[PDB]
């Protein structure tokens, strides 16, 4: 979920910015 | 932007300078 | 006073260790 | 709630328990 | 109150100037 | 002015050298 | 003989840490 | 009074808490 989107893969600031509340 | 996989304990530190004064969570699960 | 901007660091830092499966739920604001 | 206390005081491993997710 | 303004952030005489009667 | 991050009687001292002769409140309180 | 200017920011001393949390009201005024 | 008394006569840090916020 969280992870595999920026872990397994790379991740971008904005790809990130939805872990965000 | 730096890219790369992102796990453990080096990417609960990069909410902290993209994320603000808003707040956060961290989920350990893929 | 304390800047946790800094001390918070090392904290935001032990929280997903320690937290494990779990993960963490923060807010920078309170 | 826990960022004004393990600031300038000590919390480890079994204090910060209280607001972990 | 006043902290979050002046010793968690630098505060200004006239930021404080509304803080006295 | 002097811009700083204050506390303790860094603070609330300083008022009274600006706050002049009418009076403070002092809200430690976040 | 009677420097409140000066009781003041000694006093101003007493005022802080006893009522450091709670806080404390003064007008030099008074 | 408060300018008066704690000023030519000095006071204990009991009585002070009946001029506090
Ligand atoms: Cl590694
Ligand atoms: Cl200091
Ligand atoms: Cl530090
Ligand atoms: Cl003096
Ligand atoms: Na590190
Ligand atoms: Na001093
Ligand atoms: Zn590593
Ligand atoms: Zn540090
Ligand atoms: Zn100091
Ligand atoms: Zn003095």
């Amino acid at each position: 979920g969280i992870v595999e989107q920026c872990c397994t893969s790379i991740c971008s600031l904005y790809q990130l910015e939805n872990y965000c509340n | 932007f730096v890219n790369q996989h992102l796990c453990g304990s080096h990417l609960v530190e990069a909410l902290y300078l993209v994320c603000g004064e808003r707040g956060f969570f961290y989920t350990p699960k893929t």
